[PDB]
């Protein structure tokens, strides 16, 4: 595969900015929770750095393309994605099988400033049916994971919505 | 799909809520952290 992860101490500063992101970007939702589940905040049990060479540079020659294309600005965010694909992503990076076909906004790939919106897609569209364990879209048992992920976003098109 | 022509990404613009992107290109994302965590119950 090539990737490693590596645990960040709850000590170390970028632990703690990665937390407060997670933390300080919850919101209510439409739903009620009905695809994430009801809360205002997440117990942490571990944040790890994915290390990955090949995944790296294909991520530092795309964002030089974009850059290149637009007056030296990869207009580069940090931002959430959930995914039942999570494992696939970190080993293998994001592909045509990460997109989101009925999306809103098209057929790419979704990222969400908000925490808890990435954290609606972790058991799938809408939650799915939840847990694997317990069948609940609101499980508070089950470890949920979510990608905090480097994205170049190089000249995006703004379509308002609702 | 592609991005709309002369564009890399689509910005989903929202009273509350925070903006949601695409990228139309896998390359265009790195997975920095990988959290695991549980929601928590409202006390
Ligand atoms: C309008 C919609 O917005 C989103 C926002 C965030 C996400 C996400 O984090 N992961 C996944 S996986 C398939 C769809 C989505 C998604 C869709
Ligand atoms: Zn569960």
């Amino acid at each position: 595969s090539g990737t490693i992860l590596i645990d960040l101490s709850p000590d170390d500063k970028e632990f703690q900015s990665v937390e407060e992101e997670m933390q300080s970007t919850v919101r209510e939702h439409r739903d009620g929770g009905h695809a994430g589940g009801i809360f205002n905040r997440y117990n942490i049990l571990k944040i790890q750095k994915v290390c990955n060479k090949k995944l790296w540079e294909r991520y530092t020659h795309r964002r030089k393309e974009v850059s290149e294309e637009n007056h030296n600005h990869a207009n580069e965010r940090m931002l959430f994605h959930g995914s039942p694909f999570v494992n696939a992503i970190i080993h293998k990076g994001f592909d045509e099988r990460h997109a989101y076909i009925g999306g809103m906004f098209g057929a790419g790939i979704y990222f969400a400033e908000n925490s808890s919106k990435s954290n609606q897609y972790v058991y799938g569209i809408g939650g799915g049916t939840g847990c694997p364990v317990h069948k609940d879209r609101s499980c508070y048992i089950c470890h949920r994971q979510l990608l905090f992920c480097r994205v170049t976003l190089g000249k995006s098109f703004l379509q308002f919505s609702a | 799909a592609h991005s709309p022509p002369g564009h890399h990404s689509v910005t989903g613009r929202p009273g509350l809520a925070l903006a949601e992107y695409v990228i139309y290109r896998g390359e265009q994302a790195y997975p920095e952290y990988l959290i695991t965590y549980q929601i928590m119950r409202p006390e």
